[PDB]
């Protein structure tokens, strides 16, 4: 859900949208990540290991 | 690149004003 279930009734929204939504909260476009989204994968289960 | 984008057709606020 992201950040709606602690304001209210639930969303579902996929893990990618929510990413690309963290990322244009703080200025990032949305672009580096649905283009490099694998780069941002690898990286995350790398750092996760 | 993009994973998962479809096929769609955009709207041009210029083309109908000018043709
Ligand atoms: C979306 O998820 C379904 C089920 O997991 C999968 O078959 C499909 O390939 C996914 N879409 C993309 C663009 O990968
Ligand atoms: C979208 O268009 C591209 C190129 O015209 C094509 O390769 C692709 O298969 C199309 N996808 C769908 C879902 O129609």
């Amino acid at each position: 859900s992201g950040w709606t279930f602690g304001a209210g009734p639930a969303l579902q929204i996929p893990f990618p949208m929510q990413m690309a939504y963290r990322f244009n909260g703080i200025g990032v476009t949305q672009n580096v990540l649905y283009e490099n989204q694998k780069l941002i994968a690898n990286q995350f289960n790398s750092a996760i290991g | 690149v993009v994973i998962g984008i479809v096929n769609n057709t955009v709207y041009d606020p210029l083309q109908p004003e000018l043709d």
